[PDB]
């Protein structure tokens, strides 16, 4: 079902 | 005193700006990064902005804020849980698959509002707020927190004050992680958060265009870590309005939800410009209520959320390959790895949940021990390609013969790396039965226990399979083959 998952503290780049 | 800080900034910019000092020294680098952090820290007040009741007292304005707004408020109620903090409690029972919990986009906190904040002017200008969403929003916290009459008060004021992300840990307590892969990564995040404190306290106190900041004040090195470290612990990412793009936001009240294993139910819906989360599962009343954050590793649950998660079935360690360009047949085998879709070289993962490797690296670890005619057979005439396809698949081998080599090959190179390490299991089992640890100390031991113990049971594995498959060979069983 679900078109936008959304991931709770998705990882991201910090430089 | 004004002078005296921004001369420690000046620096500690210098000093976090400077490249790569090699693997080898940067333990060495770390510490004395720390302190030079920690002298300016106690020089500081701590947070610029603090509040005068305790965490609960303020969830009664976030379930109000909340509900004025459009999010769903009944049905549970936040309760502080020792293992994992506050979160949310059903006080009736909710079924799985239940729409329980929904947040219109107005609540968020994201770029977009970021920009259109206070922080716009400053936003407009510079170069690392435009390209680092993640660190725009840690700013939009801090505005938000240092301004009395935010729209988000509601939300900052329940956030919590302190984190068990590394940036908050004891010396000793990384000490720990020396010689895992994990603490790299532990030393990054300090060096980027220390150089992106440098840099914005002088950029606040001298350029023109964040003259009108609420941050020009007071923006103390607690206040840095404090943002940055609310926005790893819970950002997400979201659609755009028009859903073409994404971007990254903070989602209130749904973000106090603790994580357990499971899939992800909570997604975007575009129509009605809201969050929408169903239950992972049934949820009785007085049942705490919890998400699945997603298919992190420990590694990355303990630096980006600050906590260790027992039996995370999607546990895995790095294991770096590649074939060598001194190998005969490296024509060869890097063509076969390229017509399968594969590079060269890389980073793949052994994951501690059955099956040990993936089919990516099943199908490298084929390719890595062919022989000269087998690659022939995946590079010629009309089965060629047939053979590429099945190059993942556990039921199809090449040859007993190569697979008892692949799994001959990841014993020893999984034993290998399991003896790389300062500690054995056995002897971070003994530290965890025998010492008496912070929640802390005991994260960091537990995530190099960990790394351990996938290798080893990938070492267990890898023996079982090299055990079947001499058997298949003594035996000369006829292959599989795919129909
Ligand atoms: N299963 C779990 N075990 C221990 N801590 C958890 C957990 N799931 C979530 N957490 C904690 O919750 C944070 C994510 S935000 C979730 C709400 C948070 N407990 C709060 O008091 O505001 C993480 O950074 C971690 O501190």
């Amino acid at each position: 079902t679900l078109k936008y998952p959304i991931e709770h503290g998705i990882v991201t780049n910090w430089d | 005193s004004p002078k005296e800080i921004l001369n420690l900034t000046s620096e500690l910019l210098q000093k976090c700006s400077s490249p790569a000092p090699g693997p080898g020294k940067e333990w060495e680098e770390y510490v004395q990064i720390r302190t030079l952090v920690e002298k300016i820290r106690k020089k500081q007040k701590g947070l610029s902005v603090t509040f005068d009741g305790k965490r609960e007292d303020y969830f009664p304005d976030l379930m109000k804020w909340a509900s004025e707004n459009g999010a769903s408020v009944e049905g549970f109620e936040m309760v502080n849980f020792k293992e994992e903090g506050f979160g949310l409690r059903a006080t009736r029972d909710i079924k799985a698959e239940e729409l329980f919990l929904w947040v219109p986009r107005k609540l968020l906190m994201t770029v977009e509002s970021a920009k259109n904040s206070v922080l716009g002017p400053l936003y407009s200008q510079d170069r690392i707020l435009q390209a680092m969403g993640n660190i725009a929003l840690a700013f939009h916290l801090l505005c938000e927190r240092a301004s009395p009459n935010s729209f988000w008060q509601p939300y900052i004021q329940t956030l919590p004050s302190e984190y068990d992300t590394p940036l908050y840990f004891e010396e000793d307590e990384v000490r720990y992680l020396q010689s895992t892969q994990a603490i790299h990564d532990v030393f990054s995040q300090y060096k980027n958060t220390a150089r992106q404190y440098a840099y914005f306290y002088k950029v606040i106190q001298t350029h023109p265009h964040a003259n009108k900041l609420p941050l020009k004040d007071s923006f103390t090195y607690e206040d840095y870590r404090w943002a940055v470290s609310s926005v790893m612990t819970r950002q997400n990412q979201i659609p755009t309005e028009d859903g073409s793009r994404v971007t990254l936001a903070l989602i209130p009240l749904w973000d106090m939800c603790n994580h357990t294993n499971g899939l992800i139910t909570t997604g975007y819906n575009l129509e009605d410009d809201r969050c929408e989360c169903v239950a992972l599962q049934d949820f009785r009343a007085g049942e705490q209520i919890y998400i699945f954050y997603g298919t992190r590793s420990n590694a990355e649950f303990v630096i980006h959320s600050g906590f260790f998660f027992d039996n995370n079935s999607h546990d895995r360690v790095k294991i770096k390959l590649g074939v060598s360009k001194s190998d005969r047949l490296y024509a060869m085998k890097a063509e076969v790895l390229a017509r399968a879709g594969i590079p060269t070289s890389s980073v793949f993962a052994l994951h501690f949940t059955e099956p040990p490797i993936s089919a990516q690296l099943l199908a490298f670890l084929r390719v890595f021990c062919m022989t000269e005619e087998e690659l022939k057979e995946h590079l010629l005439g009309d089965s060629a390609i047939d053979r590429i396809f099945t190059l993942g698949n556990s039921e199809f081998p090449v040859s007993w013969d190569n697979e008892v080599k692949l799994w001959t090959f990841l014993e020893d190179r999984a034993s290998l790396l399991l003896k790389t390490y300062k500690t054995t299991i056995e002897e971070d089992k003994s530290v965890l039965k025998n010492h008496d640890l912070s929640v802390r100390a005991k994260m960091a031991i537990k995530l190099r226990l960990g790394e351990k113990e996938i290798l080893e049971k990938a070492v267990k594995s890898a023996a079982v399979n090299r055990e079947y498959y001499r058997q298949q060979m003594e035996e000369k069983a006829p292959l599989p083959k795919y129909e």
